[PDB]
């Protein structure tokens, strides 16, 4: 009753018999901007339907050596659907999100992965080892598509900080033994009212395994964890023509 | 005073009691914020919240 | 007009962001209640499902005896305000006689306070901010000696020329707002207003400035908001000639004013650079202090 | 003009004076504020939220360092045996430093509130098993065995469909504030111990593994507080930043 | 005499600071003043009015500055060829230079508004044609033929008594207010491109001037507004004036 | 050709959508343009020189010898106004004399 | 205060709000100006006036 | 700025001077204060003992 | 020039002349020349007790 | 990926054995005739 879940958005609709209740980040549902908040003059496109509907684009295995992925939004469906068509003709972009990340295994298996989401994920480098060279990730790092991208050091999320602390972000955990999916509603978050979906990504979801999955010898070993997002409320101005970056 | 509404804050859910000697309102003094506090939006961000005495996996 | 069902019962457009909480007074912490044993089943503070993601509910009353507990203990001092409105170090500059960086009487210092690791981690604790602020300049010899010096700094917008010397023509400071101030008088001290295009500043910005193809060259743009771009902080002597002392100009800022949004974990690394949040990969250390065993204090 | 007298103080810079100051642009107004999610009034909203505790704080070389994030507890001989201790004090160097509770805590000089400590098992369903968690109060050495410790603040923990369970750290003071705690005189404000054991024991079927973990989500209470602004132990940088 | 006890900023000049100081001439009266036409109140009046865009900016001998007030037009082969292009930013260098909102929005870091060019068609009464001009929002390179650009904001202009049309750049942007745009990091304010193209064909009968001009005149919409006063980019003298 | 700026605005060349522009007109007023202190004159009372080596001077007032206010005030053709006037002293190399 | 008329823009149909101390008024500050606007006197100076959906040449 | 004129006294520190001085910990709120036996609020108090 | 800091119990001290410490960017600290006026400043009841 | 385009549910197992997938009336026509390879596959419903 808090464990079964439903999710009907567009022409797609996600169950679930083990969830943990649903997350809201920062306590607030997404919405279309305002005419007050606005600065853009434009009547702007809001194609509902078509666009804000859930998306299957990526699939990861979890293995007993696994150190964590994670992607940026909206880069991850810049090039799916209608909704990356209307991100690629227009300038302006703007929408919500609902993720849902999925992994389920057996009662024997054991594991638990940290879901969370990021907003402004940067990303930085080891800056050569010593610290003395100042390099820069490449673009494929801070905007690695729809297959994500592996963590090089975890612990410090690759940017010099704490995942210990990453808690402090909107989040779920996929405890195996509790439940087979996360959850997470997210807002747009930046300090304008609508921005490229291609030049800024407005958050980073992670998935992060906290405690190793594992199992006895003879129990499927290929356990998976698929990502699954929509967007909400997507809002697209100051159209042209398509671009790809 | 008849001054400037040029504060950083002007149009905050916390008002402030502030000093100030020129006419325009960022010179102002920091002052005293409103003691207003929302720990669920970051502790709590549940949408179907689950009680105390309950077990949360109902 | 509409008329189609579909159109007149959907919800595109509603611009009401509807949030699931609210912010309540808390001037003192919460008080303590008498409480009692309770030996009850279907009834289980205790027991939590840290997998939604929620903090646990459980409090002391729940969980043992308690007395009852008049707090009144304040809650102020961890305002926003409270937090940031001290003014800290964010930039020096150098004005020496003989020597390699600044041996004309003059320089330009890019307004970026990154450069101090106190400050950069206490607000780096946010992803946006908004504030105005009071900076102070506070100038005086390497050894911190006062002499009869009189100096001009100038606040250079984006947009507006950079003195390329102690002559240039831009220290008319016809429009940009300038100050002038002897070492001799005590430091010299300005309100700031919130000058971001944007309605806030951020410390972080996960993405590109530009449009196009990011090849290796351009990769010292990843991570460059122009809206943190406030401009340029320029000094000189005020003299056609080389001035006698060789001077430091320390820089303090005190924000004022502050709201915060989207808290994030805390700086755990060495700051390298001033643009990035690059860390030693060699040198990647834990978060705190360690011992030899888990069962051993 | 009118007749003044310049008092002491006189010139003086004070970091944290709140005057008044001229503005450099008149008659500017500032881009509007837009609404943006997220946003914090008082560090105490930071507080109550739970972070990963570090109670396994003994790897260190890199390749490691995720470990620290959790510890395990396997099936073992019944003897009631300790599977894990460590300092209360959130303020102290140690296991709390990995938590946003500790170093928030670092920019303060005192403290006052009682604290919670949630674990959380990971492991497999069919794993099951009792836990005894107590608090010992200042005074009390590290509890040498499980009846010891039992004589204090504790917690019977029963695994099942509700993986978590809380251990509230009461303010138990002397003084209505604590300030930080370190090895010395200042030991008077130590909060106390914290110790796990094996009250039954982990069991698990033929085809489980024999060993899982458990991670430590920590946070403070809605009666904490905190006072006498400072500046934090640490400071991130070596050299000059550029 | 009264305790009173100074602080940073004391003796201070700053050159913003709107303060009071000591009249030099006691119980002066100056001369009355009487109507004079004209009076503008505020910049803004000032930015709606138009001047000459020079988007013929390319010619730069003396004897030929001229040339750059206006651009041709002329009978083409009809496969929508184009014309001209020119960028939208207004605070930038290039063909907004000339004009007097340009050289305004040259005191203000900031700037805000939809902006609008009026093009003036200057041929003879008999030639006739029509255009396509299109406003092409930031991201998209500039269009490769009149089908690309047509998929933005545009204008399809038809010869004819009204020798004019207006073509309106609104505003369209991220943020509240765009600083300079410029080569660089900065070009993250950029306004977009204008480009201008035969939708048809410049027709002329027998008897008259096979090429013509255009004159182009820019000015801002009534929601345009500068903030953020600061010094313009260019200083109008080399050595002292005598 | 009739001498009036276009009155053609945003909605009726494209569709536009309700915005309520809170932007201010405060800065670009006469008063917030021209009440910042801006250099118009410098004078020099050398020793040893072939100026003004008597130990005084005496400048007519006149502001047009420096480009970047000229320029601001010849924008206009008429300006009526009151003014503040400081005078920075100091020798050559910026130095303070108890003079 | 009871001071001599002697500022600058003393009958102007744009009032002023400032401070001064002397009994002068052109010593006191600039304040703030009202914010009138006449755009039409210099961008739309014609005798009869010609709409927006007309075509300006009837 | 206003008219002032500085009379003498000017930058003195008199020991027993009961003047307003800057405080440097904003917002701070001393721990509240329980009852303690034997509170003597003035000198002569003890002079009768 | 001199600069006086208050190191609260659990604040860095600084170990020279140049340590980082001397940022500032929480504790109170005063910066006057020996020439001004001797500074002064108001604290308060500081105690845990 | 490309399925997960169109119209769909994804099914968790669990207490409940089964999941429903509806194939919603979608078609240009009010009725669609009995399809077969040829003209007819006009009035095909689609793929599962
Ligand atoms: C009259 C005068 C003379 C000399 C200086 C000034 C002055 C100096 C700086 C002013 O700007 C203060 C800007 C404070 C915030 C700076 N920010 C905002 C965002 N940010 C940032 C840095 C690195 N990454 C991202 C953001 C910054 O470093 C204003 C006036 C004024
Ligand atoms: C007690 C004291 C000591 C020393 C100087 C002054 C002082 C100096 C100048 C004063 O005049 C200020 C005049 C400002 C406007 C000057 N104008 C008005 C018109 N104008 C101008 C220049 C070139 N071509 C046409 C007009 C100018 O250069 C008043 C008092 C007063
Ligand atoms: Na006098
Ligand atoms: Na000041
Ligand atoms: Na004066
Ligand atoms: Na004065
Ligand atoms: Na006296
Ligand atoms: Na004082």
């Amino acid at each position: 009753s808090d464990r079964v879940a439903q999710l009907t958005i567009g022409n797609s609709t996600i169950t679930t018999q083990e969830a943990a209740n649903i997350i809201v980040g920062y306590g607030e549902w997404p919405s279309y901007c305002s005419d007050s908040d606005a600065t853009a003059v434009d009547k702007p496109t809001r194609p509902d339907v078509s666009v804000n509907r859930f998306y299957t684009l990526d699939t990861k295995l979890w293995e007993k050596s696994s150190k964590g992925w994670y992607w940026k939004f909206p880069d991850v469906l810049t090039e799916t659907g209608v909704f990356g068509q209307n991100a690629q003709f227009h300038y302006l972009y703007r929408s919500g999100f609902c993720i849902h990340v999925q992994c389920n295994a057996s009662k024997f298996h054991q594991g638990a992965l940290l879901v969370a989401v990021l907003p402004e994920y940067v990303i930085g480098t080891v800056a050569g080892g010593t610290g003395t060279e100042d390099t820069h990730p490449p673009y494929k790092q801070t905007q690695p598509g729809a297959d994500g991208f592996e963590l090089q050091h975890p612990y410090v999320l690759d940017a010099g900080i704490p995942i210990s602390q990453l808690t402090v972000c909107p989040h779920q955990w996929i405890n195996l033994r509790t439940n087979n999916c996360a959850t997470i509603i997210v807002p747009y978050i930046n300090a304008l009212p609508f921005d490229s979906a291609l030049n800024h990504c407005n958050f980073g979801l992670l998935v992060v395994p906290i405690s190793p999955l594992d199992y006895d010898q003879g129990a499927t070993p290929v356990i998976p964890i698929t990502i699954t997002l929509a967007p909400m409320c997507s809002e697209f101005a100051g159209l042209r023509q398509a671009v790809t970056q | 005073s008849h001054e400037n509404s040029n504060s950083a804050t002007e149009g905050s859910t916390i008002n402030y009691t502030t000093i100030n000697y020129y006419k325009d309102s960022y010179a102002a003094t920091a002052g005293k914020q409103s003691l207003k506090q929302d720990p669920d939006k970051f502790a709590n961000p549940v949408k179907d919240i689950f009680t105390e005495m309950a077990a949360p996996l109902k | 007009g509409d008329r189609v069902a579909d159109v007149i019962e959907s919800s595109i457009g509603d611009s009401v962001s509807r949030a699931l909480t609210h912010a309540l007074p808390a001037p003192t912490g919460q008080n303590t209640q008498v409480s009692s044993h309770r030996l009850d089943t279907g009834k289980v503070p205790a027991l939590q499902a840290a997998e939604i993601g929620a903090s646990s509910n459980a409090s002391d009353e729940s969980m043992i005896e308690t007395r009852c507990v008049l707090n009144s203990h304040s809650t102020a001092e961890t305002t926003l305000d409270s937090f940031f409105s001290r003014a800290g170090l964010v930039g020096e500059i150098d004005l020496p006689l003989k020597g390699t960086t600044n041996p004309n009487g003059y320089a330009n210092w890019d307004i970026d306070i990154t450069g101090y690791a106190q400050m950069r981690r206490k607000v780096e604790l946010f992803t946006y901010m908004r504030f105005d602020a009071e900076f102070t300049f506070v100038a005086c010899t390497p050894t911190g000696e006062v002499v009869p010096q009189l100096l001009q700094y100038m606040f250079v917008p984006p947009g507006a020329p950079k003195p390329d010397s102690r002559e240039s023509l831009a220290w008319q400071t016809a429009t940009n707002p300038s100050v002038f101030v002897k070492l001799s008088d005590p430091p010299a001290q300005v309100s700031v207003p919130f000058m971001s295009p944007a309605s806030a500043y951020q410390w972080f910005y996960d993405g590109y400035p530009t449009f196009g193809e990011h090849k290796q060259e351009k990769d010292l743009e990843y991570g460059a908001c122009p809206n943190n771009m406030m401009g340029t902080f320029s000094v000189r002597t005020v003299g056609t000639s080389k001035s006698k002392y060789p001077l430091v100009v320390r820089i303090y800022m005190r924000m004022k004013h502050v709201r915060a949004w989207i808290p994030r974990p805390m700086r755990n690394q060495n700051y390298l650079f001033k643009a990035n949040p690059n860390y030693a990969g060699n040198s990647i250390k834990p978060t705190g202090a360690s011992r030899t065993a888990i069962t051993t204090l | 003009g009118f007749p003044t007298e310049l008092k002491p103080g006189t010139n003086q810079f004070l970091t944290t004076d709140d005057g008044v100051s001229a503005p450099i642009l008149p008659n500017f107004h500032p881009t509007p504020c837009i609404h943006i999610p997220g946003e914090v009034r008082n560090l105490l909203e930071l507080c109550q939220v739970e972070t990963i505790l570090e109670v396994n704080n003994v790897p260190t070389n890199a390749t490691s360092l995720m470990e620290r994030l959790r510890f395990p507890v396997s099936a073992q001989a019944g003897k009631g045996e300790l599977c894990a201790v460590f300092r209360a004090d959130p303020g102290r160097n140690g296991p709390w430093q990995s938590t946003l509770l500790g170093q928030l805590c670092g920019y303060y000089t005192q403290w006052s509130g009682s604290l919670e400590v949630t674990f959380m098992f990971t492991g497999s369903f069919m794993a099951t098993g009792k836990m005894l968690i107590a608090y010992t109060p200042p005074g009390g050495p590290l509890p040498k065995d499980r009846a010891t410790a039992m004589l204090g603040t504790h917690v019977i923990w029963d695994f099942g469909l509700q993986s978590s369970v809380t251990l509230v750290i009461p303010w138990i003071s002397n003084t209505h504030y604590r300030a930080h705690a370190r090895d010395g005189v200042f030991d008077y404000y130590t909060t106390g111990l914290v110790s796990i054991w094996y009250q039954t024991n982990y069991v698990v079927p033929i085809g489980a593994p024999n060993t899982a973990y458990i991670i430590a989500l920590a946070a403070a209470q809605k009666n904490f507080t905190m006072k006498l602004c400072k500046d934090a132990s640490d400071i991130l940088q070596t050299g000059t930043i550029q």
